[PDB]
């Protein structure tokens, strides 16, 4: 499994 | 000015330039648990290409990961340091990353984005409507109600990169 972490706020 | 796949090989060369990629994600990501970069990083799933300045300085990045089976692969992580920004490396290795995974016979790349990164993905060639049957990511790459699951089709002969 992984998830996804492309993870950024807002900018 | 380089685009390498970097290897994790348990060598010192490459765990340094891991670290120094992941330190990059860390920083540029801040709504993420950097042991969670880590993690991701340097699982048995994740590869990682890097933009390689005088061929040993790390200065961004992307990890994602690949299934192979079904033809697709994730973006886990996408970044570049602070002081290199806006001179067009992401937009180069995004380029570089789909000629690498149309060679590595992907069909579909999949990333969650939210907020500004919707947009940023979508001048990128990613969209919000999937072509790609949704039962085939479905029991492989976590279904989260959060997040805004984007795919970039890689047609087989179409030019990437430059
Ligand atoms: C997304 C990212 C990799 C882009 O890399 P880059 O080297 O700056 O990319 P480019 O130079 O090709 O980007 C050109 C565009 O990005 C915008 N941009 C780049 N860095 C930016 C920043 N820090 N803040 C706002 N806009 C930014 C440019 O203004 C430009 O907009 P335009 O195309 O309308 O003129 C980089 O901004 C980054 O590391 N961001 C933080 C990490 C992140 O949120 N990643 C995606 C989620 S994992």
């Amino acid at each position: 499994k992984s998830t996804g972490g492309k993870a950024p706020r807002k900018q | 000015l380089d685009f390498d796949i970097l290897t994790n090989d348990g060598t010192h060369r490459n765990m340094k330039l891991l670290i120094d990629l992941k330190n990059i994600f860390s920083r540029q990501l801040p709504k993420m648990p950097k042991e969670y970069i880590v993690k991701l990083v340097f699982d048995r799933h994740h590869e990682s290409m890097v933009i390689l300045k005088n061929k040993q300085k790390v200065i961004g990045g992307i990890c994602f990961r690949q299934y192979k089976p079904q033809r697709f692969a994730e973006v886990a992580f996408l970044a570049v340091t602070a002081n290199e920004q806006v001179r067009g490396y992401g937009t180069r290795l995004m380029n570089k990353f789909k000629d690498h995974m149309q060679k590595q016979n992907i069909e579909y790349l999949l990333t969650y984005a939210d907020n500004f990164a919707i947009g940023y993905f979508k001048k990128q060639g990613f969209t919000k409507e999937h072509r790609m049957p949704q039962e085939k990511w479905k029991g492989y790459i976590k279904d989260y109600d959060g997040g805004t699951l984007m795919e970039c089709y890689i047609h087989p002969y179409v030019d990437y990169g430059r």
